[PDB]
């Protein structure tokens, strides 16, 4: 697969500018963190569910095991 | 009539490529020198009084 | 609910959020690479178009303003018919070579 | 030297818009190296002789020049290739990746081999685990119906794990990491037929852009974060990951009482301590990671990444908690609650991948009308 | 309104230039000058007088890929110096080294550009030109090539490959062959009353002077290799370009790899 | 059981100073280069 050999595009128009003309950083933390606070509002419904769920068994089966170790008097 | 420090850095060592490559030589050796010399100073004195440097003369004289 | 949920789930797809139609994101097997073939240079060129625009989102790690997302309402099969005619034409041809 | 150094890197064209789970290729290739150069330099002071072998890795640790750095280098580098080993997995199965085939395939080959040489290397020291983890490991064939036993004792070059076994477990360990090295060559060559994948699963063709200079920059970058990640452990906690058993000599008369496997191998683990049946045991742990063969097989959605499929996603990263409820099970003492809860996890592993992910797919499917 | 505003606003005496060449005496034109343009406004109110600010380059590219066409043209250029600048000659010596070049030369492979040469050879290309074009305080110099679409990336490679040649090692017999070929230019453009009538009436509105062979051929001469590696490295030499494709462009190189073809 | 403890640390602190510069000069040429398509602007002009 090289260039030139692709595919077929047709009426597209690129514009470009130099990395010495611009800014590497622009508005790093102005639009950066609205961004990335966005990004992680539409992801943590379908990520975090999953670990909540491993971080309740595994208090809840760490503490049921503590537990039954322990005093059975009788 | 004036340039900037990064124009000047560009002028004199960043243009050419063998000034370029003897900039970053000799940056690299004092750098190592300076570099090593600070963070042992630092080391040392996070630890002061714990290295065996520091109560070597306790025992020495031999 | 369905209908319901259709929308919800387009939504929440968010292929539209890039401003794609359900059909730019089909994966691209052999039928459908010939279907894609076989579109008229609009289509095919909208096409292209809308994935180019889709990839440089990505890359960018963002989204087109709201509304400009495809709305559901609108998305419509471009590639369909000529998809639906490329697995005719192969069922035909498997059909022959079983003798 | 012109192409294929070229048309092969600089100018090859890649997908614009691929993500940073796209680095651990690049960064596999780079722990292989690593633990190659590392190895190498051990294997200059190790010697494989039971009666030596644990106390040449000391020396090397104590007496060689920077021995202890080589050392714990070439310990968390084992390490640091397994995070990202499952990272490189888990962007595949996401992705959609998979559906390149070969590449895919012999990429479980690799994984395969990876884990061999990382065991037998985890032997070498010659300590308790290293000698239960031979044991335990190379038993697993005698799980086979008739002949198993005959293949251990083959295997071990004896009817129990001793001299023989720690010999040929040193060459062993030698040379596949170069075999590792060619297969990893060809996993690429299958890759470049197709080029990448990228986070949306939609062709990249109308906006590839060349590997040089973005993702030579990306990749070193990406390659000073995996180096910062290892000299912390390395340099801060090299024990870390670890077992504090490893550093008593082998003692054949006494398995250690809470013996476990390293840490990337505890989900496996986990599973085959499920199953109260050796065999069914060994055939759920053989399947564990077999599985990942059939992935490309139970592909049910008409888009090839998850990126646009949200059940999916809640799913994958259920698959992902799970997998980290194995290894945390793993960890834990054959008791009350903790059986059942690898039983279940184990179970939910399998059910994840063979049914609930397919079946989403076509659940998906039908809400987009297709 | 648009348009007599547009005129009324500089169409005025002091910016314009009436020459001519030929067989006719100055006086003659002086006198007909007087009698037919006197009347012409020799001013336009206060805000008025229109006047050029300075235009920024800047380094960056625009392409417009269009598969259909069954040839790529691309035109790439650093910022010149304008035309009043000293530099021009220099740099039109260095770009008469590069040269021009289509598939009807009959040189071929033996043409003394390197470019040229590999072009004619490897049929890299149907054509390309080197060119200075210059305004007042800023200009575009580089060059234009015409080419088939697996082969734009080979062009720009051999291109930049020879900037950076001049930049660092024109050799004193090429740059005398550049002298020469600037110096046949020059004479042979000003052949007939309309070249050299234009060359008066611009060379006015540019320079201020008709600026003459005598002196042409001095700032030549004072051209050598040393002048041109020192001048073309001021202007090429790690210097952004500016770069426009159209065409069957998929294997224009990406402005990075461009740019780190000036250096 | 750890003579390299000191040695290790100290490495440690020097490893730490050179990451802390190199990791922020290494991405600032990411995005130096990376700028170009960052930036980069379509539109898209079909006949009709
Ligand atoms: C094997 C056993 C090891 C034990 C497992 C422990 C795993 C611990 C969890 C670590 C995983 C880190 C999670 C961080 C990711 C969070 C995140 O951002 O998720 C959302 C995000 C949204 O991305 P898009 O859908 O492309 O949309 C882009 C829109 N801008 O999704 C992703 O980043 C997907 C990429 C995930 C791939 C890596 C998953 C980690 C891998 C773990 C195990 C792998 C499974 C297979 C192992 C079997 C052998
Ligand atoms: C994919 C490549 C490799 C992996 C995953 C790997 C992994 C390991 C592991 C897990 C250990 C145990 C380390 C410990 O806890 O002490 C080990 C030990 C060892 N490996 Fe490797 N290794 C690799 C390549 C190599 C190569 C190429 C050589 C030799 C040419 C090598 C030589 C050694 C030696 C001599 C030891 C014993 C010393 C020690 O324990 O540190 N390894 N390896
Ligand atoms: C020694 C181990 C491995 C090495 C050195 C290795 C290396 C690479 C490299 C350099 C890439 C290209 C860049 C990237 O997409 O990350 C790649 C891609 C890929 N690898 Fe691996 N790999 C390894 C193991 C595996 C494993 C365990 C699998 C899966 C079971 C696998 C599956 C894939 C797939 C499917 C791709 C294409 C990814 C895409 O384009 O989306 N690899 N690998
Ligand atoms: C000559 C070469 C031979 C015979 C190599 C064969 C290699 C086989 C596999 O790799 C392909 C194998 C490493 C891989 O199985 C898929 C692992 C996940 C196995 C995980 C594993 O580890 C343990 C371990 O490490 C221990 O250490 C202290 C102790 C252990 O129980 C007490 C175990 C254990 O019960 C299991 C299942
Ligand atoms: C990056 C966070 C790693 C998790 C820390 C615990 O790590 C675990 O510690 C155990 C002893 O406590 C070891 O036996 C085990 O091999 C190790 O993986």
């Amino acid at each position: 697969r090289q260039f030139g050999h692709l595919t077929r595009v047709r009426h597209v128009i690129t514009y470009s500018l130099s990395p010495f003309e611009q800014r590497a950083f622009p508005h790093y933390f102005s639009k950066g963190i609205p961004n990335v606070l966005r990004r992680t509002r539409a992801c943590i419904l379908r990520v975090a569910p999953p670990f909540v769920a491993f971080y309740l068994v595994y208090t809840w089966g760490t503490q049921e095991f503590e537990k039954s170790k322990r005093k059975n008097p009788a | 009539v004036a340039p900037t420090l990064t124009a000047r850095l560009y002028s004199l060592l960043f243009r050419r490529t063998s000034t370029f490559a003897l900039t970053i030589v000799v940056g690299a050796l004092f750098f190592e020198r300076a570099f090593d010399q600070g963070a042992d100073a630092i080391y040392e004195h996070i630890n002061e009084g714990k290295l065996w440097k520091h109560i070597k003369h306790k025992y020495e004289n031999k | 609910w369905l209908e319901g949920i259709r929308k919800w789930y387009y939504n929440a797809a968010g292929f539209n959020k890039l401003g794609l139609m359900r059909d730019d994101t089909i994966h691209e097997n052999d039928d459908v690479k010939e279907a894609i073939r076989r579109l008229p240079e609009n289509l095919y060129d909208d096409r292209v178009f809308r994935i180019k625009r889709a990839l440089d989102l990505s890359m960018r790690q963002q989204i087109l303003p709201k509304e400009q997302w495809t709305k559901y309402e609108e998305d419509k099969s471009y590639l369909e018919p000529y998809l639906k005619e490329v697995i005719r034409e192969r069922k035909e041809r498997e059909e022959w070579a079983k003798k | 030297l012109m192409k294929i150094v070229n048309n092969a890197f600089i100018d090859l064209p890649a997908p614009s818009n691929i993500s940073s789970w796209w680095n651990f290729g690049s960064l596999l290739g780079i722990c292989l190296i690593l633990q190659i150069l590392t190895g190498l330099f051990l294997a200059m002071h190790y010697t494989s002789d039971t009666t030596t072998a644990f106390s040449s890795v000391t020396h090397i640790c104590r007496d060689v020049n920077y021995g202890w750095i080589i050392r714990y280098m070439h310990a968390n580098g084992a390490s640091m290739f397994f995070i990202c080993l499952y990272m490189h997995v888990g962007r595949g199965l996401y992705y959609g990746s998979y559906t390149f085939l070969e590449t895919w395939n012999i990429g479980v080959i690799l994984l395969l081999t990876v884990m061999a040489t990382a065991f037998m290397g985890y032997v070498l020291p010659w300590g308790q685990m290293s000698f239960w983890g031979a044991t335990v490991i190379t038993n697993l064939l005698s799980a086979i119906p008739y002949i198993g036993t005959n293949l251990v004792e083959w295997i071990w070059g004896g009817f129990s794990v001793d001299k023989a076994t720690l010999t040929r477990f040193f060459a062993f360990h030698f040379i596949l990491p170069f075999i590792i090295m060619a297969i990893a060559m060809v996993h690429l060559l299958f890759l470049h037929e197709t080029g990448s994948n990228n986070p949306t699963g939609i062709s990249s063709d109308v906006d590839k852009i060349p590997f040089h200079p973005y993702y030579t920059i990306k990749d070193i970058l990406g390659a000073l974060l995996l180096i910062l990640a290892l000299m912390l452990l390395v340099l801060f906690a090299p024990d870390l990951l670890g077992d504090p058993d490893n550093y008593t000599p082998a003692n054949p008369l006494n398995t250690p009482p809470h013996i476990k496997p390293e840490w990337y191998f505890l989900f496996a683990y986990a599973i085959l301590r499920s199953i109260p049946n050796k065999l069914g045991g060994v055939l759920a742990l053989a399947f564990s990671i077999l599985i990942l063969a059939l992935i490309p097989l139970l592909h049910t959605s008409k888009q090839r990444s998850m990126m646009f499929r949200p059940l999916s996603q809640c799913l994958f990263w259920a698959l992902v908690a799970d997998l980290l409820t194995l290894t945390w099970i793993g960890g834990q003492p054959v008791e009350h609650p903790y059986i059942t809860i690898g039983q279940l996890a184990s179970v939910l592993y399998f059910l994840l991948i063979l049914v609930l992910m397919p079946t989403a797919g076509t659940i998906e499917n039908k809400l987009l009308k297709w | 309104a648009d348009l007599t505003e547009y005129l009324s606003r500089h169409y005025k005496a002091p910016r314009m230039v009436l020459a001519a060449a030929g067989g006719l005496e100055h006086r003659q034109l002086l006198d007909l000058a007087q009698k037919h343009f006197s009347g012409l406004s020799g001013t336009y109110d206060e805000d008025a007088v229109p006047t050029l600010s300075p235009c920024r380059f800047t380094g960056s590219q625009i392409c417009h890929r269009e598969d259909g066409l069954p040839l790529a043209h691309v035109a790439i250029a650093v910022e010149g110096p304008g035309w009043a600048h000293p530099d021009n000659v220099a740099l039109q010596v260095a770009n008469a080294i590069i040269g021009h070049y289509d598939c009807t030369y009959g040189g071929g492979a033996h043409l003394s550009s390197p470019l040229a040469s590999i072009a004619a050879t490897n049929k890299l290309c149907q054509s390309f030109q080197t060119f200075n074009i210059c305004y007042a305080d800023t200009g575009l110099l580089g060059a234009h090539f015409v080419c088939d679409h697996m082969s734009i990336d080979d062009m720009m490679f051999v291109l930049q490959g020879q900037w950076m040649r001049l930049c660092t090692s024109a050799t004193e017999s090429e740059v005398l062959r550049g002298k020469n070929l600037l110096r046949n230019a020059l004479v042979s453009h000003l052949d007939g009353t309309t070249p050299v009538c234009e060359d008066i009436g611009r060379s006015l509105l540019t320079y201020g002077r008709r600026i003459p062979l005598a002196e042409w051929e001095s700032r030549i001469a004072e051209v050598d290799a040393r002048v041109v590696r020192e001048v073309c490295s001021k202007y090429f030499y790690d210097q952004c370009p500016a770069v426009a494709g159209f065409g069957p462009i998929e294997q224009l190189p990406d402005y990075n790899r461009i740019r780190s073809g000036m250096f | 059981a750890e003579p390299e403890h000191d040695h290790r640390k100290r490495m440690g602190l020097k490893m730490l100073l050179m990451m802390g510069l190199l990791l922020p000069l290494v991405y600032a040429m990411k995005r130096h280069k990376w700028s170009v398509l960052k930036s980069r602007k379509l539109a898209y002009r079909p006949p009709k």
